[PDB]
DNA sequence: CGCAGTTGTGCTATGA
DNA sequence: GCACAACTGCG
């Protein structure tokens, strides 16, 4: 039933969900578009802590003396005490990642850190490192609106819907969303030079990575995703083996749309 | 052996098209049956030697096509036919979408 | 009468021939299969026009063989004979029974009584004939034929034609 | 809008449609103590105008029926006071975009 | 496989009412006056009247030679002759039919030179008739406005008889002399 | 195999499903299917011209067609009509007759409630051939009286004459292939109180669907071309041709006809009753009685499996095989024969479990793959090779079976006097041998998985079983427990670019199910790379250079 | 839209029951093809096998004979879009591999 | 109707299931005998001389892309990236 | 006119 | 051997 139910559903060219009919049952698969094989738990490191570490960990202020970049980690550093205008650079990436903050609070409200997204940034860093044998001792050579900016030009890159006007625009920017606000996690300015200790070079490699690593991870327009999640749910429906009805029985009420269910309660 | 229900099922998913159509028709039913453009049904009387082709019923003796398809299908709808129910195959589309 | 259509023949290419001169096979193989052809749809395809500006047009890769089916669209000049056109002809055949005239492509048959009575069969002539009391109709014979009927066989069209009406017979 | 205690006879039901282009709505007292639309498991349910449909429709080159369809009787449709062919925008947090959103045309 | 045309409908299910074809300017569905094309535009129906036919053939079999040696880099009596030696060179022989439709318009065109045809083309084309009507004028050669209306009998009242008459004498004066 | 067809060739874009109109079954019919006698023309073993072949398809297997020629393996069966001697129900439309029927007036055929009916109009307005003919039947069921006189769309003071015939209208109950309806009536106004009840005739119903307006019945679910509700209703019946009912001609002198040959003949038997019955001296009982027989003969042919008991059974006690029933599910046509299929080119054997395989490749036994062929075709790239395999002949493991000729005529290496000298050709086949490092389809059923299918590389093999590396064990659900598993091979260059590009095990290696790899190590391997990992775990050079060697892509160091 | 929230929790909480994960987007796609045509359309004989598709695809599954007995009788039409009737068909059906069509482009096979 | 050039939506990148048919075509048609616009260096599998074909995109060949609502774009296998 | 109560109807894993 | 969908009858 739940192949027969399924079978005719695939991604089309518009990255579209739909039937025989062509009447759409997602507007972009799975809500992201991405190819699920392509998804690895990733963790979202902006969303808890205290608010304190959270401010360790992200807040540059180069007009704080305590609270600037030392100029241990990049050569700029002895030259940005103070620039006005950097710090309004600093400021938005702060204002930003605070945001991006309550958002993630909003979406998964238990807390939960740890997500299936696309794109490993953890490895990329560390291949990063490995690839062009990164001095945990010397200054870097970025500047803060190498960073900033090069992040804000890639997230503009990754590609998900192609269309040329405010509907399509606007299904690119909310499927994108999510992970976007992991990347802007994993390279604040603060992160980058500090944990990281990426060179110019070292760091616009991990930016190429990402970009056509997050390409590549985008479902294919041809993709029989209607059999795909049919099999994937009624596979390990086979390997099945308080007290309300679980399992093969309540799945088989569930499908059937039940009316008369057996254990129904009611969790005020 | 059997290529079942359920190995077309993963086939599909696969997105195997040809490989599916290879099996359903090359490596078992396939076979040719001849298709009046009136009435798409399989009235057509091909004496394709003297190429003589016509669907009396239809008068037609220009507008038949060729068609493969499986013989559990050419059956399938001869057995329709033998119901009253006329499965009328159509080599050109009307609707769009 | 002789029209001028704008048609269209679906070929089918053997991968073999998706080299350079492909464009130049396609049109020949279409000159090939329509021309001299006849349709009872749009009578005998004569001459295909404007070989230069022949429109291939993609061709589809056919599923499981390799072949590419493509629409090739042209224009050409066809006859297509008509019940009631009054056709300008030469006589060919003669006998007891009438006489066949040559329309273009097409032979048109006058039959022995779609003649006025006056005009009667000789026999007894070298080439047959037939002679009106003004007329001989033998074999070269320039003829005036209104088309009473035509019929549709396999690659040719054939008719039986009238000279009995005012304005047809001798030319 | 007609917010009636315990009931309303088919009698008066019946007068309802009788004066066109205003249209009337009966709510039970009952229902209306808790707002649905609060609910957790609610999402954010937009009114879509005929130009912003037209858009959406042109945009996904879709027909009406193509699209996901709300029941008139829907809890959030008559809260919105749907009318039959009107489309609204469904705003649901993802765990896999952050945000997606849907659009249901009316029953 | 034949040949298909512009003529996109679709009778579906629905054999016949086929009407009967005759010069009661009744062609078939194929020869409608109003017609389309490659192009994908409405276009008047295109008839010939032998000579204006022997024409078309003629030129598009030039300049099919032109391409036939292109690609090859890497008098009545007296023009039948001529005829027959275009299409020993572009037409495939087999096309047997090509070669009695160019004797029989090469002996039967009523104007030889182009000139002739185009003056003879804008003379009738003013009068408002039906291409086969038009087609029929310029290659059957009368003299009565009768002999016309009888052989043409689509014209009957389509025409004035002293009018149609004064074509007929503009035609006769413009038949080119063999 | 099928012979050159001058025909163009295309595809079924759509499929127009409609309903026989008796004239058409009449027009394609190529006989008539007089006699319920099959063949032996009066024991004269030749088909007779009364059923199978009085113009149809073919027996004899030699002895082409009537009415094409080809014969056999080129014939589709050339349909055939039986012309009924009394209209009679179709067993499936039934319930739609009665419902039909309680929709429209049966006298005048016209609608029981119109345009003017308001929450008829909210009907008639549903854009849903179905949905529309379900909400209209509800209004309709319970009009009683078929209106002379409505009120007008504005007052019930002034009254439209709608449509005509007044009449009083039946209640229909159906009693199996029977519609029975018991009418109101009036008698001083209180009848009913004992109504009128009589069964309604195929022949009345027929003629008051005839007579239903193409707008009623276009309102109903009904097509003016391709669904008239009087085609619910059978006057000429479709003869199915020999291929549909196989006349299983087993040895010379004895027959063999199929289920549906006997139900036809039982049919033409049970309408000459009726014929003759009626024509003659009718004894209008028994006239009713043919009839009610003819209508169970028309009726079990097409569905034996009805509610009202009697199985149609054949003498021998076994019911016989409804049309119905043969296209029913898992099996039959449908399910088993057109969604399924039974197909060459596939093996099956017991499968063990092998350390020294690459992930992605099967070990396939020399006699499966000796038996299961390739069709290369003789190119310059192959053709010496191709020879090779030809000369080897189809005994040897690189061998070939047979050769195929531009001539679409396939030569048996196997026999053929010329098997030894034979020179290829380019653009022949040779069904060559599946050779080591060909694509494979490796299959074990259930098959749940896009994963319980996957490509694999050959690998000719002694021994009679299918290897298979352990780490691909956990994907397909296999264990060496006794399981068999499948192989199919591709035939076409195409199909095998499908498999390799595709249904590869290293690329089916992370499962998107869980977004996580569905093989790892496994057993003897994952309990023994624990044994050798330990810190205690130290090995001597001896073996240190061993296992080095063992490792393929070792870089020497 | 809160029907599907609850549907996907407890379909979810089915599978994650047994320990098994199944990534979102499955359980998401059973659910949101229930949800969709506008309330809850059961993965039964009557609920997905309802619905406007294909006759041919329809009787692949359940019923069979009627369905087919019914497309006849108010004369249905099949798209021959559904992969089901592709396969009856023996035709390559629009799916991963035949989604899109293959040309030669003369232009492209003359330049090289 | 024929999304225009200037217009297209699609991935410009080439999808796995083109690639594999696109492959799949070349060797069928290769392997058919059909002239190919590459050095064979050596090579005498027709997947491998259409791999090496897709590889200098040598390969003639266009993939009408479908759109739900019947409307194509063409696109080139030159013009296709393969990220794959 | 509505809803309790019934009568009715179709499905029931996969290859040998 | 259930689970529902038509259908039917009394308050
Ligand atoms: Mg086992
Ligand atoms: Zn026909
Ligand atoms: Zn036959
Ligand atoms: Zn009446």
């Amino acid at each position: 039933r739940l192949v027969k139910a399924l079978e005719d559903i695939m991604v089309h060219y518009d990255n579209t969900t739909r039937n025989s009919l062509g009447n759409v049952i997602q507007f972009i698969y799975g809500e992201d578009g991405m190819d699920a094989a392509h998804i690895e738990k990733q963790s979202l490191d902006t969303i808890g802590g205290s608010d304190a570490a959270f401010e360790k960990r992200y807040r540059v202020d180069l007009l704080n003396t305590d609270h600037t970049l030392d100029p241990s980690l990049l050569e700029s550093g002895s030259e940005i005490l103070g620039d006005l205008k950097l710090q309004v650079l600093l400021d938005e990436e702060y204002k930003q990642l605070v945001k991006d903050r309550k958002f993630l609070r909003e979406v998964f409200v238990d807390g939960e850190a740890n997500w299936p997204l696309p794109v490993n940034i953890r490895r990329i860093i560390q291949n990063a490192q490995q690839t062009f044998h990164i001095d945990h001792t010397k200054p870097s050579d970025l500047t803060i609106k190498d960073i900033v900016l090069g992040v804000k030009d890639l997230q503009e890159n990754l590609l998900v819907l192609r269309g040329k006007n405010e509907i399509i625009q606007n299904a690119q920017r909310d499927a994108v969303t999510l992970f976007c606000c992991l990347l802007r996690s994993r390279l604040a300015t603060r992160r980058v030079l500090q944990e990281y200790r990426l060179t110019k070079q070292a760091f616009d490699w991990v930016l190429s990575n990402i970009e056509a690593q997050f390409l590549r991870s985008v479902v294919h327009p041809g993709e029989m995703v209607g059999v795909l999640a049919a099999q994937s749910i009624g596979e390990p429906a086979t390997q099945m083996t308080k007290k309300v009805t679980s399992g093969v029985p309540r799945l088989k009420e569930i499908l059937n749309v039940a009316k008369n269910m057996k254990t129904p309660s009611l969790t005020v | 052996l059997r290529f079942g229900e359920m190995e077309r099922d993963c086939m599909i998913a696969h997105g195997a098209a040809s490989f599916l159509k290879e099996r359903l028709m090359e490596a078992s039913d396939a076979f040719r049956v001849h298709i009046c453009g009136i009435c798409g049904l399989m009235t057509v009387i091909a004496k394709l030697n003297h190429n003589q082709f016509e669907c009396k019923g239809c008068d037609n003796k220009i507008d038949i096509y060729q068609i493969h398809i499986p013989y559990a299908a050419k059956l399938l709808f001869q057995e329709l036919m033998a119901m009253n129910i006329t499965p009328r195959l159509y080599t050109d589309r009307s609707r769009d979408f | 009468m002789f029209f001028i259509k704008d048609l269209s023949l679906n070929i089918t290419l053997h991968p073999s021939f998706f080299g350079p001169r492909m464009k130049q096979y396609l049109k020949t193989k279409l000159l090939e299969e329509v021309e001299g052809s006849c349709t009872g749809k749009f009578g005998y395809i004569l001459c295909v026009l404007d070989y230069d500006n022949i429109d291939i047009q993609r061709g589809r890769i056919l599923p499981t063989d390799g072949s590419a089916e493509f629409n090739v669209k042209y224009r050409a000049v066809v006859f297509k004979p008509f019940k009631g056109e009054v056709v300008d002809g030469t006589v060919v055949s003669c006998s007891q029974h009438g006489f066949e005239v040559q329309v273009g492509p097409m032979k048109v048959f006058v039959t022995k009584h779609l003649m006025p009575q006056d005009l009667t069969f000789n026999a007894g002539s070298n080439p047959p004939s037939y002679q009106s009391s003004e007329d001989v109709i033998t074999i070269k014979s320039r003829i005036r034929v209104k088309i009473e009927g035509c019929i549709s066989q396999v690659s040719s069209i054939h008719a039986i034609g009238s000279i009995k009406e005012d304005y047809l017979g001798a030319i | 809008i007609f917010v009636y205690q315990n009931n309303i006879t088919p009698s008066a039901m019946k007068l309802v449609p009788s004066i066109p282009p205003a249209t009337i709505e009966t709510f039970n007292e009952a229902a209306l103590v808790v707002n649905i639309t609060h609910h957790e498991l609610v999402p954010k349910h937009i009114r879509l105008s005929s130009d912003e449909k037209r858009e959406l429709l042109k945009r996904y080159r879709l027909k009406e029926s193509q699209l996901p369809r709300i029941q008139r009787a829907d809890p959030v449709a008559l809260y919105l006071g749907l009318k039959r062919g009107e489309v609204v925008k469904i705003i649901r947090k993802s765990e896999t975009s952050g945000r997606y959103a849907s659009y249901r045309i009316c029953m | 496989v034949s040949t298909s045309t512009f003529q996109t409908r679709r009778r579906r299910l629905k054999k016949v009412e086929e009407e009967e074809n005759a010069a009661t300017l009744q062609l078939g569905q194929e020869f409608q006056l109003k017609q389309i094309n490659h192009q994908g535009e409405e276009e008047e129906l295109i008839a010939l009247n032998l000579s204006e036919a022997r024409l078309v053939i003629k030129e598009a079999l030039v300049e099919r030679r032109r391409a036939f040696k292109r690609s090859q880099k890497k008098t009545r009596e007296k023009e039948l002759e001529s005829i027959d030696v275009l299409l020993e060179q572009t037409t495939g022989g087999n096309n047997k039919d090509l070669k009695n439709t160019m004797q029989y318009l090469t002996n039967f065109s009523r104007f030889r030179d182009q000139e002739t045809v185009g003056a003879v083309i804008q003379l009738l084309k003013s009068t408002g008739l039906h291409p086969f009507e038009v087609a029929q004028l310029g290659s059957l050669a009368c003299d009565t406005a009768d002999e016309a209306k009888t052989l043409i009998p689509s014209l009957n009242n389509k025409i004035s008889d002293d009018e149609l008459e004064r074509i007929l004498k503009e035609l006769s004066n413009l038949e080119t002399l063999y | 195999g099928q012979q050159y067809s001058s025909a163009p060739l295309r595809t079924v874009k759509e499929v127009q499903f409609g309903l026989f109109s008796p004239e058409e079954v009449r027009a394609i019919s190529v006989a008539k299917i007089r006699f319920p006698e099959t063949m032996d023309e009066t024991q004269t073993r030749a088909k007779i011209g009364g059923l199978n072949d009085p113009r149809l398809g073919s027996i004899d297997r030699n002895l082409k067609c009537q009415t094409c020629q080809e014969g056999m393996n080129e014939c589709p069966g050339h349909f055939g009509h039986i012309d009924l001697a009394k209209p009679v129900f179709h067993v499936g439309f039934i319930a739609k007759i009665k419902k039909v029927c309680e929709c429209v007036c049966m006298h005048c055929g016209k609608l029981l409630l119109d345009e003017h009916n308001e929450l008829m109009r909210q009907a008639l307005a549903i854009k849903d051939s179905k949905k529309r003919f379900a909400a209209i039947w509800t209004l309709c069921k319970t009009k009683m009286v078929c209106e002379t006189d409505v009120p007008s769309e504005d007052d019930p003071t002034q009254l439209v004459s709608r449509g005509g015939c007044g009449n009083t209208q039946p209640t229909i109950r159906k009693d199996g292939l029977k519609l029975v309806g018991s009418w109101k009536k009036d008698r001083a106004t209180g009848d009913a109180d004992e109504p009128e009840l009589r069964v309604l005739s195929t022949e009345e119903i027929l003629n008051i669907f005839k007579h239903i307006s193409v707008k009623d019945f276009t309102s109903l679910g009904f097509n003016e071309v391709f669904s008239r509700p009087e085609w619910m209703i059978l006057t000429c019946l479709p003869v199915p041709p020999p291929p549909v009912r196989p006349s299983i001609s087993f040895n010379e002198s004895q027959r063999g006809e199929d289920d549906l040959t006997f139900k036809l003949a039982d049919i033409l038997k049970a309408n000459i009753s009726l014929e003759t019955l009626e024509h003659n001296g009718a004894p209008h009982h028994a006239i009713e009685e043919a009839e009610s027989l003819l209508q169970f003969h028309v009726a079990t042919y097409m569905d034996n499996d009805i509610a009202g008991q009697p199985q149609a059974l054949q003498k021998s006690g076994r019911p016989v095989k409804s049309i119905r029933a043969r296209l029913k599910g898992k099996e039959g046509r449908i399910r088993g024969n057109l969604m399924g299929k039974r197909v060459d080119f596939s093996a099956r054997t017991v499968i063990s479990g092998d350390p020294n395989l690459e992930l992605d490749q099967v070990g396939v036994p020399k006699s499966i793959a000796k038996t299961l062929t390739y069709p290369e075709v003789v190119t310059p790239y192959n053709i010496d090779r191709l020879t090779q395999l030809v000369r080897n002949g189809p005994n040897e493991h690189p061998g070939a079976k047979y050769v195929i000729r531009d001539s679409g005529d396939r030569i048996d290496l196997r026999y053929s006097k010329r098997a030894g000298d034979i020179q290829l050709q380019y653009g022949w086949k040779v069904e060559r041998h599946i050779m080591d490092n060909d694509p494979v389809l490796f299959n074990r059923q259930p098959s749940l998985h896009k994963m319980s299918m996957m490509a694999h590389r050959v690998k000719v093999i002694p021994y009679s079983t299918f290897r298979l590396n352990l780490s691909v064990t956990s994907p397909y659900n296999a264990d060496f427990d006794g399981d068999e598993m499948n192989l199919h091979v591709p035939q076409s260059e195409e199909t095998r670019a499908e498999l390799s590009q595709l249904c590869a095990v290293p690329l089916q290696i992370v499962s998107p199910q869980s977004n996580k790899p569905c093989m790892g190590i496994v057993q003897d391997t994952l309990c023994g790379i624990r044994k050798l990992t330990l810190r205690d775990t130290f090995i001597e050079l001896d073996q240190v250079l061993n296992m080095l060697y063992w490792v393929p892509d070792w870089d020497g160091v | 839209e809160a029907g599907r929230a609850a549907l996907y929790k407890e379909v979810y909480n089915v599978i994650a029951s047994d320990g098994s994960y199944v990534n979102y987007r499955h359980m998401a796609l059973l659910v949101d093809v229930m949800t969709t045509q506008g309330g809850l359309t059961s993965v039964t004989r009557h609920g997905f096998n309802r619905s406007n598709t294909g006759a041919l695809m329809r009787c692949s599954f359940e019923e069979t004979v009627e369905i087919l007995f019914e497309a006849g009788a108010s004369a249905e039409l099949d798209d021959c879009r559904g992969v089901s009737e592709n396969v009856i068909l023996g035709q390559m059906a629009p799916i991963g591999t035949g989604a899109f069509d293959v040309m030669i482009d003369e232009e492209s096979l003359v330049k090289y | 109707k024929a999304i225009p050039k200037d217009q297209r939506a699609t991935t410009p990148y080439m999808t796995k299931y083109e690639r594999a048919r696109i492959l799949g075509t070349r060797a069928l048609q290769i392997s058919m005998n059909a002239p190919v616009f590459v050095d064979l260096e050596g090579e005498t599998d027709p997947l491998r001389i259409a791999m090496k074909e897709l590889a200098e995109k040598k390969i003639p060949l266009v993939i009408r892309r479908y759109l739900p609502d019947g409307s194509f774009e063409d696109w080139s296998v030159e013009e296709l990236i393969v990220d794959l």
